[PDB]
């Protein structure tokens, strides 16, 4: 359990540009024990990086090379968090 | 559609 | 992190079938402290489950719906463990 207690937000969950790191934050502090899963799906391969910060927050960045619409999934203990999956338009540079 | 799915723990 | 001290293995790191759980284990007992990252990349999105067992092992299962070539990466403190990334052909049923 816990997913309903998790929150995510940031520019990378709203809009992005091809070849530019799209960044957002996840806060799971109130959710208790668990695994976070992040997925990005759309017209090209995503490179996803993750930073577990000492400050109650988790940072995520992804880069995709092709413009188009992408879905970003954030799950806690195998369940979508509020507002996931997110649909993000990725613009040409 | 192609996808990258990551699990962290 | 002692990623070089981590081992993984199992059928899910070799071959899989579309829509069927692909399973493998990770042993991080000798590695010390660290976080694990398990990534699956390919023609469709993976559902990933993880079991921190009492017996010194970590059980991983993933399912992907579409046939094709997938790359399975296992990183400990952000370094690839030995033999990662794994290329896994996932066949279409029949």
């Amino acid at each position: 359990g816990g997913a309903h207690k998790v929150r995510a937000g940031g520019p990378g969950l709203e809009r992005a540009e091809a070849g530019v790191p799209a960044e957002f934050s996840i806060w799971t502090r109130e959710a208790g024990a668990g695994g976070l899963a992040i997925a990005v799906e759309g017209p090209s391969k995503a490179e996803i990086s993750f930073e577990d910060r000492k400050d109650g927050s988790c940072g995520v960045a992804y880069v995709v090379q092709e413009p188009g619409d992408y879905e970003v999934s954030v799950k806690f203990n195998e369940e979508h968090i509020p507002d996931s999956p997110f649909v993000v338009p990725v613009a040409s540079p | 559609r192609v996808a990258s799915s990551v699990f962290i723990t």
